[PDB]
Formats: C-alpha cells, sequence, structure tokens
RNA sequence: AUUA
C-alpha cells in the first residue's frame, strides 16, 4: 500500500490501466523459458533488466 | 515516314524526354484495366477495356527502362478546352500531374492531343481490385506490383502456399511494405481536395484517376463555380479504399517521435488512457472532408449505424 | 465516367425569415426535388441579403418545417435581365453530394456568373 | 470505360 499509493496519486483523477499495476508495484516476477537460445537473450547471468 | 518519329519528339517534351514507344506507332494501345463507373446507364467497380492511349515509356542514361509513362489520348475539341480551362485553373497543385495540350495533323485535318507526363504504370484502382479480388490461379498484377515497388523478389513467388495465412505468416510482412506509398496517397487527395476547395471547382474523386505515386489527373467530369465555394465528393473512394489500410499497415509511422520511420518511437506515460484528441487529430489530418460526424467515445452515438460507422 | 447526376431535378418555391416565425409570406427561391416518399428541398436562393430562417410548406400543412439554415455565399448572375444578385444558401446538415448535384445542375442548365 |  505504499507504492500503489505513490502511484495512485500521480494520476490527474485517481484512475489508471489495470494492466500496469503488476508492471510498477508486483515484488516477484515469474518467467518461463522455451529453450536455451531464447534464454540466454533474456535472462542470461544472475541479474538481467525487464 | 515522319508521323511516328515526328509525334515521338513533339509527345518529348523539354525536360528530358528519352522516350521508347510501347510497341505502337501512330496508333493507339489497348489494356485491360478496373475503372469506377457510374454514366446513367451502366455502374459498378469491374475491368473493362481501355481504347484510346498511346503510351510511351522513358529510359535514363544507360538505357535501361524506368517506371515513368507518357500517356497520351486524342478527343474532341470541346473535351480539350473544357480540360484546359479545369487544368489552367488547378495547375498549381503539387498533388497534381503535369499535362500538355498541344495540335497534330495525322491527315489532312488536324486533331488535338493532351499528353500526362511520368506516370505508373498502375493506379491505385488497379490495387484495389487485385487485393479485393484476389485468385490464386491468375494474380500477375498483384505479382508484378510487388516486384516493382521491392516489397520482394521474383523468387519469392517460387514457394507455394506463398498467399495463405495460416501457412507462411510472412506474407504479414511483405504486404506492409506498401504502407508509406498509401499514406503519402492519401496526404497528396487531401491537398487535391483543398485545391479544388479553394479554387471553385466541383467533382467526384475515383480511385481510378490517381496513379501510384499520388498525382492526379483527368478533370474530365468536373465543373466550374464560384471561387471558395467548391465540393469533392468523396464517398466511393475512402470506402472502397477502407479494407486495405489494414492490410498494409499504412498508419505504422504515426507511432514514430516525427512521423518519420528511421526516429525511435514515441514514450507515453503508463498512466494516460484517454487519447481523445490524438483520433481527432488523425481524422482531421486523413479524413478532412468525410462528411459525417465521428464520435471518439461510441457512448455519444445516436444509434447502431452510428455505433458501426464511429467504430 | 463518374457523372454527378445525369438525370436532374425539378422546381423552386415558398418562403423566409431571420427570427423563427419572420417568415411572412415568400423570400427564397427555395430550390429542387420532389422525392419518392415526399417533397424534401435541397436548395436555398435568397434575392435578400441575410436570412437565417425558411418555412416550407408541404402535403399536411400544419406540418411545415422551421428550418435552420447556414452562413451564406454570394454570386452574380449572367441572367437575361443583366445584374442580378442573390446570396445563397443550403439547408443545414446537406452532405456534400447533394450540394454538388444541385451546384452542376444550376451551373450547367442555367447560365451563371 | 465501350462518350472520343
Ligand atoms: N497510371 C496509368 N494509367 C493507365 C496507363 N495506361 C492506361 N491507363 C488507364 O487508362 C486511363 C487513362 O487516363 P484517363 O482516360 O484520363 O482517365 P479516365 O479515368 O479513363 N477518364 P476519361 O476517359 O474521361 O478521360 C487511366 O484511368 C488508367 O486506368 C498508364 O500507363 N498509367
Ligand atoms: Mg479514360
Ligand atoms: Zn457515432
Amino acid at each position: 500500500n505504499d507504492a500503489l499509493n505513490n502511484i495512485i496519486n500521480n494520476a490527474r483523477d485517481g484512475c489508471v490501466p489495470l494492466n500496469i499495476i503488476p508492471l510498477t508495484t508486483a515484488a516477484k516476477l515469474m518467467v518461463v523459458i522455451p529453450d536455451y537460445n531464447t534464454y540466454k537473450n533474456t535472462c542470461d547471468g544472475t541479474t538481467f533488466t525487464y | 515516314s515522319a508521323d511516328a518519329q515526328s509525334f515521338l519528339n513533339r509527345v518529348c517534351g523539354v525536360s528530358a524526354a528519352r522516350l521508347t514507344p510501347c510497341g505502337t506507332g501512330t496508333s493507339t494501345d489497348v489494356v485491360y484495366r478496373a475503372f469506377d463507373i457510374y454514366n446513367d446507364k451502366v455502374a459498378g467497380f469491374a475491368k473493362f477495356l481501355k481504347t484510346n492511349c498511346c503510351r510511351f515509356q522513358e529510359k535514363d542514361e544507360d538505357d535501361n527502362l524506368i517506371d515513368s509513362y507518357f500517356v497520351v489520348k486524342r478527343h474532341t475539341f470541346s473535351n480539350y478546352q473544357h480540360e484546359e480551362t479545369i487544368y489552367n485553373l488547378l495547375k498549381d497543385c503539387p498533388a497534381v500531374a503535369k499535362h500538355d495540350f498541344f495540335k497534330f495533323r495525322i491527315d489532312g485535318d488536324m486533331v488535338p492531343h493532351i499528353s500526362r507526363q511520368r506516370l505508373t504504370k498502375y493506379t491505385m484502382a488497379d490495387l484495389v481490385y487485385a487485393l479485393r479480388h484476389f485468385d490464386e490461379g491468375n494474380c500477375d498484377t498483384l505479382k508484378e506490383i510487388l516486384v516493382t515497388y521491392n516489397c520482394c523478389d521474383d523468387d519469392y513467388f517460387n514457394k507455394k502456399d506463398w498467399y495463405d495465412f495460416v501457412e507462411n505468416p510472412d506474407i504479414l510482412r511483405v504486404y506492409a511494405n506498401l504502407g508509406e506509398r498509401v499514406r503519402q496517397a492519401l496526404l497528396k487527395t487531401v491537398q487535391f481536395c483543398d485545391a479544388m476547395r479553394n479554387a471553385g471547382i466541383v467533382g467526384v474523386l475515383t480511385l481510378d484517376n490517381q496513379d501510384l505515386n499520388g498525382n492526379w489527373y483527368d478533370f474530365g467530369d468536373f465543373i466550374q463555380t464560384t471561387p471558395g465555394s467548391g465540393v469533392p465528393v468523396v464517398d466511393s473512394y475512402y470506402s472502397l479504399l477502407m479494407p486495405i489500410l489494414t492490410l498494409t499497415r499504412a498508419l505504422t509511422a504515426e507511432s514514430h517521435v516525427d512521423t518519420d520511420l528511421t526516429k525511435p518511437y514515441i514514450k507515453w506515460d503508463l498512466l494516460k488512457y484517454d487519447f481523445t484528441e490524438e483520433r481527432l487529430k488523425l481524422f482531421d489530418r486523413y479524413f478532412k472532408y468525410w462528411d459525417q460526424t465521428y464520435h471518439p467515445n461510441c457512448v455519444n452515438c445516436l444509434d447502431d449505424r452510428c455505433i458501426l460507422h464511429c467504430a | 465516367n463518374n457523372e454527378l447526376s445525369p438525370v436532374a431535378l425539378r422546381q423552386m418555391s415558398c418562403a423566409a425569415g431571420t427570427t423563427q416565425t419572420a417568415c411572412t409570406d415568400d423570400n427564397a427561391l427555395a430550390y429542387y426535388n420532389t422525392t419518392k416518399g415526399g417533397r424534401f428541398v435541397l436548395a436555398l436562393l435568397s434575392d435578400l441579403q441575410d436570412l437565417k430562417w425558411a418555412r416550407f410548406p408541404k402535403s399536411d400543412g400544419t406540418g411545415t418545417i422551421y428550418t435552420e439554415l447556414e452562413p451564406p455565399c454570394r454570386f452574380v448572375t449572367d441572367t437575361p435581365k443583366g445584374p442580378k444578385v442573390k446570396y445563397l444558401y443550403f439547408i443545414k446538415g446537406l452532405n456534400n453530394l447533394n450540394r454538388g448535384m444541385v451546384l452542376g445542375s444550376l451551373a450547367a442548365t442555367v447560365r451563371l456568373q
């Protein structure tokens, strides 16, 4: 209830799209990888950016 | 003797005019093309047979043919004066092809010709007809159009199911290469409508009077009115062209910074959801003379027909 | 060939004003069309210089609509009379094709300047 | 367009 409040107050009338709430306030991320070629382009190493 | 080699250098203008006849002498050329007709006894959108035209392809420095044609036609004397007057009124628009009126004798009599310069081989109606009446048994026009504009190469069609949408979904990427041409044609159409309104000319716009570069011609069915009170009729044009606007994705350039295909994308904030003004700006930019009220939000519509129209 | 209404249309008669009930007797060459479902006028011409209103009578008589007009345009005509000036109007909401129809017919059947 |  702090990140959600922080992004709600920035809205000009209190309404925000639902598709950007997990994108900016979620704490955990889950990735499903088909094969190794896709793996080495998305989550290579120990830290990645998304 | 003379004639063919004198008509050639009379059609040959004053700019560079490296011309070559399209297998003719002084006679006309016959082709099979698509038109949009309404003349009180016939109507429809079909493929008729053109009869009165002589075409000269243009060359360049290394003597290899290019996509530029000089189309000269002969007709009566009254249409000559009418078209000359309308063109003189409309000649300053940058979206109007360059006409050239001269007189030449084929016999003891003298007949008038009208010559248009630097057109393409196919018009917009040909593309619309090819895409809206698809038949894989004979699609030569579509293949020619695709290969003459660097959408693909001639060996792309050696594949089978190259046209299918479920198999080979790469045909979408192949088709999406004409969107910029379509968008430039739309902009030139808006320019032409503005010029017609300012000059005081009344006429109906069809797809077969515009080539694939956007230029306009054929002012044979127009009339004259007081300046500032012109009115173009653009119902059939937009209505028939509409299904092609999404197949080729003509509005892709509107997601870039300066409507330029070489700059990065626009970065909207994630909290914006209205976009009610961008829709109006797009409508005013591409559909200015479509005369029917447009509601960005379908909650203000009057009935189900208006809902369909705005959706 | 895409022509703008070969078979033409017929007629022009009746009235006009500037503030609702200002239409007294007849101040309009209210032009054209008697459609197949009933009389539906298209174009309005005014020997006067400023009008915003009109009242065309039809069928029942009790049903005669107080039409809202639009800002006018002006031109001079090549009539045998000589100097003759009106101020052109169209009924509001008239789509482009109808204005093209009436303008083409007026210009190509009768002489104007 | 087959009205040239
Ligand atoms: N762009 C282009 N069109 C051609 C060519 N050769 C034939 N055409 C066809 O022939 C027509 C020639 O132009 P024009 O006759 O002025 O146009 P139109 O629509 O037939 N009207 P009109 O018969 O009143 O002159 C075009 O409409 C087009 O469909 C060509 O080399 N380039
Ligand atoms: Mg023609
Ligand atoms: Zn609506």
